[PDB]
């Protein structure tokens, strides 16, 4: 075979959790497969199938979409979890059922050992939902799942010869020209 | 809650000298009889806490 048609290896991402901004990509070495010495002619063709085989970035957006949809730890609570972050604020604060005397006696009051107006449950269960008062997404920082879902590794075929796109190893372009940079 | 603490019994780390002599070897000593945990609560309104 010829080897300049040859399916290119992926670009896999670098993701950088802890800032949450992308680090970049790397040529898929991780996983890779050993063939031009001891494969020779009849592996050369099969490690090309298999690296053009190499799913297309909507494939795997998908996949793995489909992966973190049963992972159980959802950002937001499902069923069973807002199961008992409903039941501990229906049981939370003074009981519903309790009925205390009011007394109203501006001389000679009662003592109330204990343990008129009440919170209604909704509010109360509204007061342990609410979420902040950001309600918008930085630029260019996102989560593991939503860097995934994006950021996808797929084959890169003849990269750097194109106008002006170069690659995006750990950068940030202003000029007009690919100026990785933050030196 | 549960909430369990050590008390340090060394008598250099927890006494200060102003000479930085050696207190172990000077006789000194400490011995912990009641250790209790104050607190504050406010007393804010239960339908308010």
């Amino acid at each position: 075979m010829n080897l300049l048609n040859a399916a290119p290896t992926p670009y896999v991402w670098k993701y950088n959790p802890v800032t949450g901004k992308c680090a970049g990509a790397q040529q898929n070495y991780g996983a890779t497969i050993d063939w031009v010495l001891p494969g020779g002619n009849s592996f050369a063709y099969a490690a090309d199938e298999i690296r053009r085989r190499f799913p297309e970035p909507a494939v795997t957006r998908a996949i793995t979409a489909r992966f973190e949809a049963e992972s159980d730890q959802q950002p937001y609570a499902g069923p069973h979890e807002t199961n008992i972050i409903t039941a501990d604020v229906v049981r939370s604060g003074p009981p519903p059922s309790a009925v205390y005397p009011f007394d109203p006696s501006g001389v000679q009051r009662v003592q109330l050992s204990g343990g008129p107006e009440m919170t209604p449950d909704a509010f109360k269960y509204y007061l342990r939902v609410q979420g902040p008062s950001q309600e918008v997404d930085e630029p260019g920082v996102m989560s593991q799942r939503q860097f995934m879902t994006t950021f996808l590794p797929a084959m890169v075929p003849h990269p750097f010869d194109s106008e002006s796109p170069d690659a995006f190893p750990a950068y940030f372009s202003s000029v007009y020209k690919g100026t990785n940079a933050f030196e | 809650y549960t909430y369990e603490w050590v008390l340090r019994k060394d008598p250099n780390m927890i006494l200060q000298s102003s000479l930085g002599n050696d207190l172990r070897a000077d006789g000194a000593s400490i011995i912990y009889n009641e250790v209790n945990l104050m607190a504050n609560f406010m007393p804010m309104d239960h339908n308010t806490s």
